């Protein structure tokens, strides 16, 4: 949650949606433990790790595609330092807090 | 009718199988359409996903078990099934638009399947 916040760096404050420095507005949460939490994990959501670098305020990306990890030419084609970014959730009514 | 399915049937243990969805025009298929399926009892769960990027990425615990191809001479899009066993009963509906929450999914009549 604190990862949706301004000033910060992260997987989800740079790499899925950003945010800007100047919040207008609210910030809301309905309890989703009676909504969007399933026995065997909520692996439909998906986060990904890294991209190239630093996005703009509410920008869209639905696109999954590979990043390069290290620095060798992918030259279209995935393999050694070109990784998948997605990974999955499990989710358990025996979750903790955090 | 602008959409159909084509294949399907009784599921021996261990058998093959063949399934198919359809559209109407090649801008119905722009520029996502994703492979579904429902369950009676099993929670529903979405089978494929070719997104228009040219990068295609099932999911981590689905990306294992389906193989997806798109064909668009019939606008058919193969699906096949191995080796159901007594817990998967699951019935089949072709709805577009899953990744947009329950607001962008289209809903018709779709087809019933029962997995014994």
């Amino acid at each position: 949650v604190r990862q949706i916040a301004p000033g910060q760096t992260g997987k989800i404050a740079d790499y899925n949606y950003k945010l800007p420095d100047d919040f207008t507005g609210c910030v809301i949460a309905w309890n989703s433990n009676n909504l969007d939490s399933k026995v065997g994990g909520n692996y439909n959501y998906l986060y990904r790790l890294f991209r190239k670098s630093n996005l703009k305020p509410f920008e869209r990306d639905i696109s999954t595609e590979i990043y390069q990890a290290g620095s060798t030419p992918c030259n279209g084609v995935e393999g050694f330092n070109c990784y998948f970014p997605l990974q999955s959730y499990g989710f358990q009514p025996t979750n903790g807090v955090g | 009718v602008q959409l159909v399915e084509s294949g399907g049937g009784l599921v021996q243990p261990g058998g093959s199988l063949r399934l198919s969805c359809a559209a109407s025009d090649s801008s119905f298929y722009d520029y996502e359409m994703s492979w579904v399926r429902q369950a009676p009892g099993k929670a529903q769960e979405w089978i494929g996903s070719m997104y228009p990027s040219g990068r295609t990425y099932i999911n981590p615990s689905l990306k294992s078990l389906v193989t997806i191809s798109r064909d668009n001479s019939k606008n058919t899009l193969y699906l096949q099934l191995n080796s159901l066993r007594a817990e998967d009963t699951a019935m089949y509906y072709c709805v577009s638009n899953w990744a947009s929450g329950s607001t962008g999914d289209y809903w018709g009549q779709g087809t019933l399947v029962t997995v014994s």
